[PDB]
Parts: C-alpha cells; sequence; structure tokens
C-alpha cells in the first residue's frame, strides 16, 4: 500500500 | 515503507522507530520535496502530525512547487491539523504556484469549519487566486452558501466592535 499525495485544487470554476 | 509513507498512513509506531536517532531525518524531503509532516497533514493524520510537531519537525518547509503542510491540510478540510500548524506560527497566507493560499483551498473544497478557523486566526480575505478570484468570489460563484455566510460574519467583525 503506497498512497497518492492529493493535488492542490484549481482555483477556478472548472468541474464545479 | 518510506518514512513519508509511514507518516501519510499514520503508522506512528513504525515512524517513531525510523526517527529513533533524532537527527534531521524528521525534515527529510522526498523526491518532490515533501516532508513527513506534509504527508501526514495531507492525509489528516492528527496524531502523527502532533508527534512530528512535538518532536520539532519544521512546519514551514515548502515542497518543490511550493506546497506546504498548511495548504495541503486546508485542501482536505483538516481543521484540527490547520490549528496545530498555526500554533507553530506558519504563514497563514502562504502562496504556492498552483495559485492559491490556505483560505482559497479551504473555500474551494467547501470546508466550512476550516474556513472559519483560518478567518478566526486572521487569514487575508483580500488575497486573490492567480485566476483572479478572491475567496468570497469563489464561494459566491460555486454557491457555497454556508462558506459565504462564515465569510460574511467575519467581514462584519472586521468593521464593528
Amino acid at each position: 500500500t503506497l498512497v497518492s499525495m492529493p493535488p492542490l485544487p484549481g482555483l477556478d470554476l472548472k468541474g464545479s | 515503507l518510506s518514512i513519508h509513507q509511514l507518516a501519510a498512513q499514520g503508522e506512528l509506531d513504525q515512524l517513531k522507530e525510523h526517527l529513533r536517532k533524532g537527527d534531521n531525518l524528521v525534515n527529510k524531503p522526498d523526491e518532490r520535496g515533501f516532508t513527513p509532516l506534509i504527508w501526514a497533514s495531507a492525509f489528516g493524520e492528527i496524531e502523527t502530525v502532533r508527534f512530528l510537531l512535538e518532536w520539532g519537525a519544521d512546519p514551514h518547509i515548502l515542497a518543490k512547487e511550493r506546497e506546504s503542510a498548511l495548504s495541503l491540510a486546508s485542501t482536505g478540510g483538516y481543521t484540527d491539523i490547520v490549528g496545530l500548524l498555526l500554533e507553530r506560527d506558519v504563514d497563514i497566507n502562504i502562496y504556492d504556484w498552483n495559485g492559491g493560499t490556505p483560505l482559497l483551498y479551504a473555500v474551494r473544497g467547501n470546508h466550512v469549519k476550516c474556513v472559519e478557523a483560518l478567518l478566526a486566526r486572521g487569514a487575508d480575505l483580500t488575497t486573490e487566486a492567480d485566476s483572479g478570484y478572491t475567496p468570497m468570489d469563489l464561494a459566491v460563484a460555486l454557491g457555497y452558501r454556508k462558506v459565504q455566510q462564515v465569510i460574511e460574519n467575519h467581514i462584519l467583525k472586521l468593521f464593528q466592535s
């Protein structure tokens, strides 16, 4: 088990 | 598992064993510059975060693209970890090249309690994302009405006794 670092989210409205 | 993965997964007994010598290994960056503390923060592993901070892990370290423990905790809405990091005098307005700040990330994830905590500690509401949106702009555009209310209540206090 090797977990994936989450991304920092985009700060626009893309994908809501 | 690497110390970074032990931290991420809250394998604290194993992490303590790896750190036994107590040198600068606690702050060891991985290939992307992440410290064990950044990993634990990003995964909401509160007990591991507490242990690392008390051991003396440096909470200010930035990874290769300026990611911080504070912004990754805020992204995940981990209010208690955010509070722990702020008690260690991290920069509450830390900017990274993805374009954001802890407050922007907490708003973007609809993390009401984390937004509340960041504002209570004086995070700057005027700071725009690189996209041009302020935290209030995001909350309004996304229809995150409780986040909007929390921001509004904070703004009230900025201008009234």
